[PDB]
């Protein structure tokens, strides 16, 4: 039977929790794109004692017109495919993040920050999140790194170079991310226009046509519990349905989802049944094309891009595949992925699979211990200055960030 | 110019409404199945859910 | 992808050997029951085509 | 299972390690004296020196001749040729009398040969060739455990494009033979049409490569019988091949001698190695004059097998002579040059022994006193004959509800089926209406 998710925690501090040595302690800032995830970097603690501010990445404002709100609670996102691209609706999720976390009293925020981005990022839309950070927030210095590559920072054996693939699989788009001596190799690296909200829509319009009765009774929210709970992954998609097509197999693996009640009810107050659906589902990063979608899905590009390397170091790189990020949480991912891996393979050769210890959390973990150890390396950050000589689309080259490139913006 | 390209192999063809293996394909309604009794459910369902079903799969229905 | 045909629809008999429409899906994986004397395994290895030989007698 | 049949109980010769005889094992009984004898013979057919002796086993009918000539042939198990015949095959519409002869004293000789047996399979990912013209084919191959590149000849890219072979298909190629195989189109392709009239298999489970040692066994026969007229050539494909009807014919010395000459050549590489076998010719006064005398010449050749003969005949005329009469039926000059085994009848206490091996070799559960009552019966008629009724009665003792013969099944049983001496005796009552 269906839950429903909770809202409007009590998160308030004092103005600074300023520990012992350096003062300007600094903000990690996971800028997700289906949530946000935000707090201090507390130095000086080995586990991350609190990360703060679990909440979704969506703002109300409705036929009032004259007031809006940003917590967990129709309604907007700052987001087109994972890349920000809203002016005030993106301030006022910082500024609730901000309030609830507390700041010092004058007109900027006193503290630098490590702020995650788009694994490419378009130069207006950097240049556009540096200008709504330094202006209107004031912020000494900034640091700009990918959600993924911070989550294998935190994962990595050692705080060493490394070479690996990262497998990443977000709201609305799931990348492979090839990196080479710590260097994203962003020449030849490639993403699936797809990803965890795309599979949510699909699972809801399944079941619209499967119960039209009750329309209004299936929604997102409750698509939600479904994905996340009761779906799973095949190792391999034609032969787990093939051996849902028996019928004393099917009713001893359906799903019996009871909605809320008021014939025994079920014409209305229905146990939606969810058999082969709670496969389809999950499996579309895998076959885009269960939609309309033509493109190579999370098999055919791993070897697409594992191709257009020496066969040497295709086995140096294959010695670190690396799971992270929201869809990757299902289960039987590591099988699937294994499987399908043996395949395309020179006959005895060896690969490893590895999956982040919180594939949901990491990024963030990675982006605290990653600036809680740089805090005084000043070639990694852009200080204040440097943003009224560089016009804000300028960038630092650090591990775990995106490649630069000399480029300037006309602008007046 | 990060998207990945455009898959080399021919798409499986599941049925709309159960997922299993579609050997078969309606001439009228144009939704695919893998037994009678689907081919005898398709057959009672209104205009709507048809065209529904379509849209899934970005076909010819508009 | 050989074809075998069977006749013409009695609805269509008109405008030849008539028949009803068949029962069942389609297409279906059927399983046939064969059998072959040990005389007729050594007669088609015996030639190019020793089948013939199972008929015209020159074994 | 297996089919049971009149000899399958024999498994050998059954002596001890000091090469006496026991009284009763590996499947025989009694026949101390002239099984013993086999024992010699087997040592002497290991030992591989010699050429062309042989053995005459005599006796009367039902004494064991052909199972002990058997039994040999389980002693040196399958590692050494033996080659059966009956006097009766001589007697060919293609071929002389003395070719049969020739032919089958050959069979009895075979070259071992030792090779590494190695198998590639899976989907074809690319076909690619390697200047003016071809010099090599590169393809590559895939299966659910791996990957592989191979570098082919242009033979055998020719036989890949007379298969049809394409990319996308799953292939079978013998590295050795340079036989290759199409298995079907790779189902992940199944979808490209709704119909067209290929067959899809899945991709394969098994490894993209595989090594065996294998052993490749074949006589000298088979060398003279390939080499002799032109090989055909056809893998089918040629309907040239439809006109030539084939036909038996007389091997011509010379390419004996040269097939010898190869053969040596071969054995001193280390490539093979020989067995000189056994050749029973079984039923051996069925042979004319003619041939008899051709086995004084084949008989002394310093390249012949070991060859064993049986009979069953007393005093009688010598077949294509019209009168001359001797022993065994097999001419005395012959006889001259054979050692001899006589072989003896069976004293009432070893048919009882027989028919208890038969019987729980057949599967047939049997009381002592039905077994009693078949080893009386076996006395007043022949062992060969009490033997045949243990079927007949079971099968009556199951259509009666139980599963153990019985003294009224076996007695029903010898009321219903007649003996030859029985059966004769009819005939000479009822002498003047057949
Ligand atoms: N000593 C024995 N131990 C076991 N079974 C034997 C023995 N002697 C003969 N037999 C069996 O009895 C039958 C005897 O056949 P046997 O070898 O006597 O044929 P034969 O008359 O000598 O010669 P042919 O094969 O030409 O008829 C077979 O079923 C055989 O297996
Ligand atoms: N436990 C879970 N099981 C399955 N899917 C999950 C789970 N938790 C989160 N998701 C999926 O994760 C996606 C969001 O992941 P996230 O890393 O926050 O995205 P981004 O960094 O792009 O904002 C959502 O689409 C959601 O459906």
């Amino acid at each position: 039977p269906f839950r429903d998710a909770r809202a409007a925690p009590d998160p308030v501090l004092e103005a600074g929790p300023v520990a012992h040595g350096p003062l300007p302690v600094p903000l990690v800032l996971d800028n997700g794109s289906f949530q946000v995830r935000a707090g201090w970097a507390c130095p000086g603690q080995d586990p991350g004692p609190e990360p703060r501010l679990q909440f979704r990445a969506v703002c109300a404002r409705g036929r009032g017109g004259a007031r809006g709100a940003s917590g967990p609670q129709m309604l907007r996102s700052p987001f087109d495919r994972n890349v920000p691209v809203n002016l005030e609706l993106q301030e006022l999720l910082l500024d609730y993040s901000f309030q609830h976390l507390g700041v010092s009293s004058q007109g900027c925020v006193d503290h630098p920050i490590v702020l995650t981005e788009a694994v490419c990022n378009p130069l207006y839309s950097r240049q556009m999140m540096s200008e709504l950070l330094f202006e209107c927030y004031g912020i000494p210095k900034v640091a700009y790194g990918i959600d993924s590559l911070f989550s294998f920072y935190h994962n990595k054996p050692k705080n060493s170079m490394c070479s690996g693939l990262i497998i990443s699989s977000g709201y609305q788009c799931t990348h492979v991310l090839p990196i080479l001596e710590g260097r994203l190799d962003a020449k030849n690296c490639k993403r699936i226009n797809l990803g965890g909200s795309q599979a949510a829509g699909y699972l809801q319009r399944l079941l619209q046509l499967k119960y039209p009765g009750h329309l209004a009774a299936i929604t997102l929210s409750r698509m939600e519990e479904i994905l996340h709970e009761h779906s799973y992954i095949a190792e391999d998609y034609v032969e787990e349905l093939h051996k849902w097509r028996c019928p004393d197999y099917y009713e001893n693996n359906v799903h019996k989802m009871q909605l809320p009640f008021s014939v025994f009810n079920l014409a209305a107050y229905h146990q939606l049944f969810v058999g082969t659906e709670r496969i389809r589902a999950p499996e579309i990063i895998f076959q885009p094309s269960l939609i309309g979608e033509e493109q190579a899905g999370i098999a055919e590009t791993l070897q697409y891009i594992l191709d257009r390397y020496p066969k040497d170091i295709q086995e140096m790189l294959v010695q670190n595949v690396f799971l992270t990020g929201g869809n990757t949480m299902y289960p039987g991912m590591k099988a699937r992925m294994e499987k399908e891996l043996l395949e395309m393979r020179p006959f005895r050769s060896s690969f490893q699979v590895q999956l982040a210890s919180n594939p949901v959390l990491d990024a963030w973990y990675g982006a605290r211990d990653w600036a809680l150890n740089h805090l005084d390396d000043n070639e990694v950050w852009i200080t204040r200055k440097e943003y009224e000589e560089k016009g804000g689309e300028y960038l630092k080259e650090h591990c775990a960030s995106n490649i630069y490139v000399p480029i300037r913006l006309p602008k007046q | 110019s990060i998207d990945a390209p455009p898959s080399f192999k021919p798409a499986k063809k599941y049925s709309d409404v159960s997922g299993l293996l579609a050997n078969y394909t309606d001439p009228q309604s144009k939704l695919r199945f893998s037994t009678i009794e689907e081919f005898s459910y398709i057959r009672r369902l209104p205009s709507d859910v048809v065209t529904g079903y379509l849209a899934l799969r970005k076909a010819t229905s508009i | 992808g050989k074809i075998s045909k069977l006749g013409r629809s009695f609805t269509r008999a008109r405008d030849t050997k008539f028949v009803q429409c068949p029962d069942g899906e389609l297409q279906k994986r059927k399983e046939v029951v064969h059998t072959v004397s040990l005389h007729e395994i050594d007669v088609i290895n015996s030639r190019t085509q020793g089948f013939l030989a199972l008929f015209s007698g020159d074994t | 299972t297996q089919r049971i049949a009149s000899h399958s109980h024999v498994k050998g010769l059954g002596l001890d390690e000091s090469g006496l005889a026991k009284q009763a094992a590996s499947g025989l009984v009694g026949q101390e004296n002239a099984r013993e004898a086999c024992g010699v013979i087997v040592e002497l057919i290991k030992s591989k020196k010699m050429a062309g002796r042989a053995v005459l086993l005599a006796g009367p009918p039902g004494t064991g001749k052909t199972a002990l000539a058997l039994a040999i042939a389980q002693e040196l198990g399958s590692k050494v040729p033996f080659c059966p015949m009956v006097g009766s095959e001589v007697y060919s519409t293609e071929i002389k009398k003395t070719e049969v002869l020739m032919e089958n004293f050959r069979r009895a000789i075979g070259l071992r040969i030792k090779e590494t047996k190695e198998v590639y399979e899976g989907e074809v990912t690319e076909l690619t060739p390697c200047g003016k013209t071809i010099s090599h084919v590169i393809i590559g191959l895939k299966t659910a455990k791996g990957t592989k590149q191979l570098k082919l000849d242009p033979s055998i890219f020719e036989s890949l494009q007379k298969e049809r072979v394409e990319a996308g298909d799953v292939i079978y190629i013998e590295a050795n033979s340079g036989a290759v195989k199409r298995q079907g189109r790779c189902d992940t392709y199944a979808t490209e049409f709704d119909l067209e009239a290929e067959e899809y298999v899945p991709l394969p489970k098994g490894d993209v490569h595989k090594k065996k040692e294998i052993i490749q066994d074949v006589t000298l026969h088979d060398l003279d019988v390939a080499n002799a007229r032109p090989q055909g050539g056809q893998d089918i494909l040629s309907m040239m091949g439809q006109l030539m009807k084939p036909k038996k014919t007389e091997i011509t010395d010379k390419l004996r001698g040269e097939i010898n000459k190869v053969v040596n050549k071969y054995i001193d590489q280390g490539i093979a190695e020989l067995v000189p076998g056994v050749l029973f010719v079984d039923e051996v006064h069925m042979l004319d004059i003619e041939c008899f005398t051709y086995l004084h010449r084949a008989l002394e050749s310093s390249i012949a097998p070991i060859v064993i003969f049986a009979s069953n005949r007393g005093n009688c005329v010598i077949r294509g002579t019209e009168d001359i009469t001797s022993p065994h039926g097999i001419p005395l000059d012959l006889l001259d040059r054979v050692m001899i085994i006589r072989t003896m009848l069976y004293t009432p206490q070893e048919m009882k022994q027989i028919i208890k091996i038969r019987a729980q070799t057949e599967g047939i559960n049997i009381s002592e006193e039905a077994l009693n009552h078949l080893g009386e019966i076996g006395t007043k008629t022949t062992l060969r004959y009490s033997v045949q009724l243990l079927t007949p009665a079971n099968l009556l003792a199951k259509i009666n509800g139980k599963d153990s013969i019985e003294k009224e099944h076996v007695e029903e049983i010898s009321e219903l089926f007649y003996d030859a001496k029985s059966s004769a005796k009819i005939l000479a009552d009822q002498q003047d209406k057949y």
